[PDB]
Formats: structure tokens, C-alpha cells, sequence
């Protein structure tokens, strides 16, 4: 393993050559990769060191070079907890978010928020909400997932891009779909009137991410459950419906959650039981 | 169980010694390298002896795969969708056998780390399942112009 | 799927020490997983299927759990005296019954868990059940003349 | 009345 | 730890049964054939027998005699004292010293100590004064 006798010192002495010119795009990469190995294999990179490692790999954003680029993103993403003065690589990434390269876009959204703290992110909101409401799925999605991780840092300013992820929850594309509505109801978890004006209209409408389909169906029996648990609520009819789902990930996750609701009747359970019956026979 | 996009917990590759080659941890459940550590050698006590798919293990739902000199897991909440678990396992291992030529052993994995790491980032994002189509994520990855 | 099945059965098991009567619609696809090639599957079917069950239905699992109870693992043991420990709470009159196989599994081998697990079975059932007090006691008191630990 | 004990301390016996 | 385990429970449930004379028997039979620290449990557990059955008490004293010539120094200062306050014959001794427990908190007398330690005073330590568990 070219890998298996990787020592830190070494590596981050090799990771100098980031500082000469010109840069060797594939033996920088390799560089990276090595370092970003390191990492992985739980090796403690000093602060001081992580952060000369850092401020060197800024240096590569010299080369023009595709795969060096996005390990530069993987590097950022890796080194941002660990390294200091990180904001440094945040004018970067907000171009190539917005540049022509769609392959750069969903990967420098994801590093941007990464290392964007809670005072900085007013600065990238306008790119954000561009992000989200993409046409390219992985910068959308990208977009979606790093909102819901900046929630935990910044709940009052990633509320306020409640109206492109709904705009992003009517996509066709199935992981966009399932983001959108992720994200949607992680922003009005603590509102009862906004879950339940959310699921009465994806109900209506329908979804076409079975990954959306499993979100909503949690997010239905929870609703269901705060109610207490009227069986006669649309509610149950939407849940009881995804047990003729198309995907089989969607009729679990409706099967499961019916067994799961507090009081039910002997023959609201039959439906489910029958389909998780036949899945005892699944090979 | 709260509704909510987290859903993978942690995603560990172990070498047939059981010996870390790949883990990500999403949630602080085993805080620290040394109880991630006992977990993983763990988990590969109970599960290396086993032709089964899933596991109940500390209270976690494991479902895994062996491959040749490796083993694949997907670690979740014991009230998660074991289905789901099952689609992100699936997506990680189609993904590298479609990115290593069909040949997912330890060796092609140590020599292509590089794609070990962006597959798995295309694939969940701070425990939120990010793509489930190993095509989509093959041609995320396979930026080598 | 035999981790969902699994799931299920393990499940509907944690159902039926609360709710045995909303598990009971269940009693015949858990007749069926009492064939199941994984035995953990098997065991946790017929253990619901006893916390489940009618009075007459316990002399029939209860043979067919001790034609198990050497391919099981201890885990898996420490489930069954689980179960038994449910049917005396649920049938006190059969206490004399259970109260003989967890003696039987007392006297086989097994490790420091599963003996533990069977001697608090036989300590709960001596305190619920003023009746198996001197039965359960003079048990204990056999037990503990070749007691390993 | 003849019986094979299989207790823990004649395990351990029998494995010293 | 299981033979000792059983042989408290036979000590506080034995004497309350129909015929208590029944577990006397197995629990003699320990201090013959077993180690010390069941030993010492067997003891333990014919003296709450000799305390709660006055029936008994003068086989118990007789047992505990034979227990008194024990090579183990904790076994023999047991018996010892077992044999001594049963020979008194007073309810109120056998209540206190054999049946009944500590009646306190273990963390507030464990504390209590602690600060009565730091601060000695010529009153003794009252064990009043400590929180009932």
C-alpha cells in the first residue's frame, strides 16, 4: 500500500511544494490525497500544522487543473475544524459556486458552508438562494443539504429561504425532491400550522422521491400522534396509501409506521402485516 | 421515532483483520477514536464469522457486506428504516465495484483512495443520504478529464 | 428480507410483553416464522408466539422450544426464560410447569448470563406467586449445590 | 443415580 | 456469588416459611463443604434463623457452636458474634443487630462523616442526624 507507511511529518513536508512554481497538478493531488488519507486514518494534525497545510493548499488555486480543484474542495471540507483562518478560501469558492463549471458548483457550495460561520453567512445568502434553485440537481441539492447543516449555526437566516426550497421541493429530480422537503420540514419542525398546511399539500399534490416519500410518511405519523391520533384524520389515509407504493422502500416505511401508532385497531394493523408478511419471503 | 433526514449514523469499511480502512462517523455516539476504535472491532468480531446481512449490535442497526478482503457497514439508529440502510450500503458498494473495475478488494481501494472519499461524499452528507443511484454517483466522481 | 423479518418479530416480541392482545392478530405469519431458517427468527416468533398464546397453545411451543434451545445462542436463551418469566405473570396456575424447565435449563450448561437470567425468572416468580414460593426455594437451594458462580 | 456434573467450577477443573 | 446470593434469601425468607427447619439442613451443609466466603454467608443466615424462630434458636446456638471452631478468622468472628447476642435471648438485639439494617441514606451518611471528620466535636457522630434512604 503506497499509503501504508504514510507519516505525517513527511506528508506535510511534501505539501511545501504547493509553494513553488509552477505547479505539478498530479503530484499535488497526490499530496492532497495523502493528507486527506492521514485524516481519515485518525491521525491528530496540530493546529499550527493543520493550518500551514491549509494556507498551502490555498496556493493551488493557481491551477486550472479539474481533479486538483475538487480535492482542494475535499481538503477544505476535511481541515475546517481543524485549521484556523479557514475564511480565507470563501471569495474562491463563492466564484466557482457561481461560475460556468457545473462540476464545481455542487462541491464548492458544500466547502463554502462548511467553513462559513454564523457572521459571514449573511455575505453568501444571495449565492445560496441562487444555489437552491438550480436547474443542475447536484447544485440544488448541494444547496438544500448544506441550508440544513447552516440551520444548526444560523436557524434565523436559513429561515428565510423557506421560499426557494419550496420552489425546489416541485423538482421532477428525486434527491432534490427529498432535500427540499428535508429541509422544508426542519425549518418548520417547531411550527405545528406549517407541518401540517406542508403535508396536506404534498398530499394532494403527491411526491415522486420515495426518499420524500419516507420523510413525509414520518413526518405524517408524528403529526398523527401529536393529534391524538384521530384514525379518521387524511393523515392515516396518506400513510395507509403508501402501502401501495411502487418502491418497496416506501411500503416498509408505511408498514412500519402504521404498527408503530399508538391504539390502533387489530384491522388497521392487517393491511400492514400482510405487506410485511410478504417481505418475510423477499429474497 | 421524529421525522427526520438523518439517518446514517456512521459508515465503516474494515479490512478482514478488522482494522480501519475507511469510517465516518456522523453523530457523537462514540465520541472518541478509541470507543470508535472498540466499536469497529466490535462490530467485525460479531459480523466476520456471519453470512448474514444485518445485525442488531450496541443497540445499532448494522446491515453489511462482505466483499472479498472487505467488509462494507452502514450503521443507523435500531429505529431506522432497515430498507434505507440497505439502499445506501448497495449504492456505496455498486458505486465502487462500478469505479474499481469490478474488482473491490483492498488493494484497488488503497490505490484509488481519491474515489473512495468523494464516493462516499456524493453518497451521504453529515448523515443525510445525499444520491442512492450508483450511476449518478460513478459519473460525480469521474471527473478524471 | 430476513433483516426485516427479523425486525418485525424482534419488534412484535417488545409488543407482546406490554400488549400481547393488539399481537395476537399476528399469531399466524408468526406460526409461519417458526420454520424460519435463522433461528434468532424462529426464537423470537415462538417466544411471541407464548406471550401471545392461549393457556392450551404453552405444552406445545414449550416442547418445541426445548428441541431449540441447544442451536440457540445464550442471547437468545436469555430471550426464552424472558418469555417464560412473561407466561407465569400471564398464567400463574402454570407455574409448576414452567417453573420444572427453567429447573431442566438450570441444570444444563450455560454461560454466567443465561444462569443469571433464569435464577431472577425463578426469583420473580417466588415473589408474584405465593404458591411456587417453597417449589422455586428448594430449586434454588439444589442449584446452588453446584453452583460455578 | 449416576449423574455428569457440568458445573463451572468442574469446567474449570477439567480445563486446568 | 450465587450460592452466597441464595443462602441471604434463605436467611431473610427461610425463617417466615411453614416448616423453616426444611432449608436449615442445606444451609449447615455449606459451612462443611464450601469456601469461605459461603461459609460466612451460612452463618449469616443461621443466625437470622435463630433470631425470627424461637423454635430453633436452641439448634441454631448448637450450630453456631460448631461453627465458633472455623479456620477462617472472618467465619469464626461471625459465629462468634452470632452465638453471643442469641445467647442474650433480647428481641430488641436480634432486631438491631441481625435482622434489621442501616435504615439511612449511604451517600448522606457517607457525606455526614465527611464534614462531622473535617469538624470533630467532644458529641459523638449521632447517625440520627443522617437522611433515611
Amino acid at each position: 500500500n503506497p499509503l501504508q507507511h504514510l507519516e505525517k511529518s513527511a506528508v506535510l513536508q511534501e505539501a511545501r511544494v504547493f509553494n513553488e512554481t509552477p505547479i505539478n497538478p498530479r503530484k499535488c493531488a497526490h499530496i492532497l490525497t495523502k493528507i486527506l488519507y492521514l485524516i481519515n486514518q485518525g491521525e491528530h494534525l496540530g493546529t499550527t500544522e493543520a493550518t500551514e497545510a491549509f494556507f498551502a493548499m490555498t496556493k493551488l488555486f493557481q491551477s486550472n487543473d479539474p481533479t486538483l480543484r475538487r480535492m482542494c474542495y475535499l481538503t477544505i471540507k476535511e481541515m475546517s475544524c481543524i485549521a484556523e483562518d479557514v475564511i480565507i478560501v470563501t471569495s474562491s469558492l463563492t466564484k466557482d459556486m457561481t461560475g460556468k463549471e457545473d462540476n464545481y458548483r455542487g462541491p464548492a457550495v458544500r466547502a463554502l458552508c462548511q467553513i462559513t460561520d454564523s457572521t459571514m453567512l449573511q455575505a453568501v445568502e444571495r449565492y445560496m438562494k441562487q444555489a437552491i434553485v438550480d436547474k443542475v440537481p447536484s447544485v440544488s441539492s448541494s444547496a438544500l443539504v448544506s441550508s440544513l447543516h447552516l440551520l444548526k449555526c444560523s436557524f434565523d437566516v436559513v429561515k428565510r429561504w423557506v421560499n426557494e426550497a419550496q420552489e425546489a421541493a416541485s423538482s421532477d429530480n428525486i434527491m432534490v425532491q427529498y432535500h427540499a422537503l428535508g429541509l422544508l420540514y426542519h425549518v418548520r419542525k417547531n411550527d405545528r400550522l406549517a407541518v401540517s398546511k406542508m403535508i396536506s399539500k404534498f398530499t394532494r399534490h403527491g411526491l415522486k422521491s420515495p426518499f420524500a416519500y419516507c420523510m413525509m410518511i414520518r413526518v405524517a405519523s408524528k403529526q398523527l400522534e401529536e393529534e391524538d391520533g384521530s384514525r379518521d384524520s387524511p393523515l392515516f389515509d396518506f400513510i395507509e396509501s403508501c402501502l401501495r407504493n411502487k418502491h418497496e422502500m416506501v411500503v416498509y416505511e408505511a408498514a412500519s409506521a402504521i404498527v408503530n401508532l399508538p391504539g390502533c385497531s387489530a384491522k388497521e394493523l392487517a393491511p400492514a402485516v400482510s405487506v410485511l408478511q410478504l417481505f418475510c419471503s423477499s429474497p | 421515532l421524529e421525522p427526520s433526514l438523518y439517518t446514517v449514523k456512521a459508515i465503516l469499511i474494515l479490512d478482514n483483520d478488522g482494522d480501519r480502512l475507511f469510517a465516518k462517523y456522523y453523530d457523537d455516539t462514540y465520541p472518541s477514536v478509541k470507543e470508535q476504535k472498540a466499536f469497529e472491532k466490535n462490530i467485525f468480531n460479531k459480523t466476520h464469522r456471519t453470512d448474514s446481512e444485518i445485525a442488531l449490535l450496541e443497540g445499532l442497526t448494522v446491515v453489511y457486506k462482505s466483499s472479498i478482503d472487505l467488509y462494507f457497514y452502514v450503521i443507523g439508529s435500531s429505529y431506522e428504516n432497515e430498507l434505507m440502510l440497505m439502499a445506501v450500503l448497495n449504492c456505496l458498494f455498486d458505486s465502487l465495484s462500478q469505479m474499481l473495475r469490478k474488482n473491490v478488494e483492498k488493494r484497488a481501494l488503497l490505490e484509488n483512495m481519491e474515489g473512495l472519499f468523494l464516493a462516499v461524499d456524493e453518497i451521504v452528507d453529515g448523515g443525510v443520504i445525499l444520491e442512492s443511484d450508483p450511476q449518478q454517483v460513478v459519473h460525480r466522481v469521474a471527473l478524471r478529464g | 428480507k430476513a433483516a426485516l423479518r427479523y425486525a418485525a418479530v424482534r419488534t412484535l416480541n417488545k409488543v407482546a410483553m406490554k400488549h400481547p392482545s393488539a399481537v395476537t392478530a399476528c399469531n399466524l405469519d408468526l406460526e409461519n416464522l417458526v420454520t424460519d431458517s435463522n433461528r434468532s427468527i424462529a426464537t423470537l416468533a415462538i417466544t411471541t408466539l407464548l406471550k401471545t398464546g392461549s393457556e392450551s397453545s404453552i405444552d406445545r411451543l414449550m416442547k418445541q422450544i426445548s428441541s431449540f434451545m441447544s442451536e440457540i445462542s445464550d442471547e437468545f436463551k436469555v430471550v426464552v426464560v424472558q418469555a417464560i418469566s412473561a407466561l407465569c405473570q400471564k398464567y400463574p396456575r402454570k407455574h409448576a410447569v414452567l417453573m420444572n424447565f427453567l429447573f431442566t435449563m438450570l441444570r444444563e450448561e450455560g454461560g454466567f448470563e443465561y444462569k443469571r437470567a433464569i435464577v431472577d425468572c425463578i426469583i420473580s416468580i417466588i415473589e408474584e406467586n405465593s404458591e411456587s414460593k417453597e417449589t422455586g426455594l428448594s430449586h434454588l437451594c439444589e442449584f446452588i449445590e453446584d453452583c460455578e458462580f | 443415580g449416576l449423574v455428569q456434573r457440568r458445573t463451572e467450577a468442574s469446567r474449570n477443573a477439567a480445563d486446568k | 456469588v450465587l450460592a452466597t446470593r441464595i443462602l441471604h434469601l434463605l436467611g431473610q425468607e427461610g425463617p417466615k416459611t411453614n416448616n423453616p427447619s426444611k432449608y436449615i439442613r442445606f444451609i449447615y451443609n455449606r459451612v462443611v463443604l464450601e469456601h469461605e466466603e459461603v461459609r460466612a454467608g451460612a452463618v449469616s443466615a443461621l443466625a437470622k434463623f435463630g433470631a425470627q424462630n424461637e423454635e430453633m434458636l436452641p439448634s441454631i446456638l448448637v450450630l453456631l457452636k460448631r461453627c465458633v471452631m472455623d479456620d477462617d478468622n472472618e467465619v469464626r468472628d461471625r459465629a462468634t458474634f452470632y452465638l453471643n447476642v442469641l445467647e442474650q435471648k433480647q428481641k430488641a438485639l436480634n432486631a438491631g443487630y441481625i435482622l434489621n439494617g442501616l435504615t439511612v441514606s449511604i451517600p448522606g451518611l457517607e457525606k455526614a462523616l465527611q464534614q462531622y471528620t473535617l469538624e470533630p466535636s467532644e458529641k459523638p457522630f449521632d447517625l440520627k442526624s443522617v437522611p433515611l434512604a
